[PDB]
């Protein structure tokens, strides 16, 4: 399970 | 350079009600702090192999119980506690990470499970209270549901609600639904949904499920009520998170709820 649900990052 | 570094609280709410007694509410909540760094670390840290400590602070910690902090990684004050990461372990393990899974562009570690302290159903976000008038041939379903603010750090909407409720006793027809729901026949089951739920929603965030059933081999036994739903923005246990020390920023800090064992008995 990915909390940030896609790239936190960009 | 500055290393972006990213941060994540995830709450799960587990609630037991018993027809319309508060005092018999069951409550239990649990959450992950995550941590996300950029690939580039790989990189970063193969440049630097005395990095600039990874210290950080978690604020309103005292609203944890049951606190296991990662092993590997933490763990050798009244309302805040602090945390010096252990670099070697980390860079090793984000370096076996970056091996197996090439072409990730971030990669998310579990710093700490925890517990909060809930007391009763002031910490829960749904207030529920269900019951069942079950006659031989008949079964009234009420389901009373109010949105609590109280139990949320900040005021956020409740996302994607179900409510799933089994119906016992030979379901042949239902009449008298309001709002609408859906009848799964396989299944013999009942499911509401609402997209949304908050202050600003229909009614204050406070509502009625309402159902009537024909029966042909009844009387119906009440079953427990499940529900769903997550949502954005806030936490229950009202922590946030900061960085101390130089060196990294925090890009992005992700809180969230959801509910995970959810339920109300006649
Ligand atoms: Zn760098
Ligand atoms: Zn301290
Ligand atoms: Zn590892
Ligand atoms: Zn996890
Ligand atoms: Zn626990
Ligand atoms: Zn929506």
């Amino acid at each position: 399970y990915d909390p940030f649900g896609g790239d936190p990052f960009k | 350079d500055t290393l972006p570094v990213a941060a994540a609280f995830t709450e799960t709410v587990n609630a037991y009600f018993k027809g319309a007694d508060p005092s018999k509410c069951i409550v239990k909540i649990t959450g992950e702090m995550v941590l996300s760094f950029p690939a580039g670390i790989t990189r970063h840290f193969a440049n630097n192999p005395s990095p600039a400590a990874l210290t950080f602070r978690v604020i309103n910690f005292s609203r944890l119980e049951h606190v296991l902090p990662n092993p590997q990684l933490l763990c050798c004050d009244a309302n805040t506690k602090e945390f010096w990461v252990n670099m070697p372990n980390l860079m090793t393990h984000l370096k076996k990470v970056s091996e197996q899974k090439p072409q990730a562009t971030y990669y998310n570690v579990d710093m700490l499970k925890y517990q909060v302290s809930a007391q009763g159903i002031q910490s829960t976000p749904l207030n529920l209270a269900v019951n069942w008038r079950c006659e031989p041939s008949s079964t009234d379903l009420r389901i009373d549901y109010k949105y609590n603010t109280d139990a949320m750090t900040t005021a956020v909407a409740l996302n994607n609600v179900q409510f799933l409720v089994p119906i016992d006793g030979g379901v042949t027809k239902l009449q008298a639904v309001l709002p609408p729901a859906v009848w799964n026949a396989e299944q013999q089951r009942i499911l509401w949904k609402i997209p949304d739920i908050s202050q600003k929603s229909e009614n204050g965030g406070v509502g009625s499920l309402l159902a009537r059933f024909q029966l042909s081999e009844g009387p119906s036994k009440p079953s427990p009520l499940v529900v769903q739903f997550t949502s954005e923005g806030s936490t229950l246990s009202g922590c946030d998170i900061e960085l101390v020390g130089a060196g990294y920023r925090f890009s992005l800090i992700k809180k969230r709820f959801a509910a995970g064992k959810y339920l109300a008995d006649n």
